[PDB]
């Protein structure tokens, strides 16, 4: 597990866009 | 060692510049709509370390959205402070990660983000 990439899931991205939406 | 405001990433101390640049250049040519980001605690921060420190994030994710995701992973208290630093300044939360990357990536093609409980990187 030396140095893997982490990508967010689509649902995680959706939650983020909802909790920190543009003004 | 270095001054407290010189940004130090254990990632760079653990991987030679050649290895980082080969990886960063390849990932950018492959995935042009994603940006590679290293996230680490600032040396003097009294904050938990991150399990995962290497991210491939969509370029249209905002800095504030990425902050939400990173903060969620650290499992902070509702009253806790957390600040991001890119090239020693707090990045604007309304910017996209793609723009932040375009302006701030290093010669190894990584964007480096540090976090702290203090609003100044070296404090």
């Amino acid at each position: 597990p030396e140095d893997d990439w982490t990508e967010f899931s689509s649902e995680e991205i959706r939650e983020a866009r909802q909790a920190a939406a543009s003004h | 060692g270095p001054g407290s405001e010189f940004m130090k990433f254990q990632y760079k101390e653990d991987h030679p510049f050649e290895y980082r640049k080969k990886e960063g250049e390849k990932i950018r040519k492959k995935y042009p709509d994603r940006v590679p980001v290293i996230v680490e605690k600032a040396p003097k921060a009294r904050v938990p370390d991150l399990d995962k420190r290497k991210y491939l994030v969509p370029s249209d994710l905002t800095v504030g959205q990425f902050y939400f995701l990173i903060r969620k992973r650290i499992h902070l208290r509702p009253e806790d402070a957390l600040f991001f630093f890119v090239n020693n300044t707090i990045p604007p939360t309304s910017a996209t990660m793609g723009q932040l990357y375009e302006d701030n990536h290093e010669e190894d093609y990584f964007l480096y983000v540090a976090y702290s409980d203090e609003s100044v990187y070296g404090k």
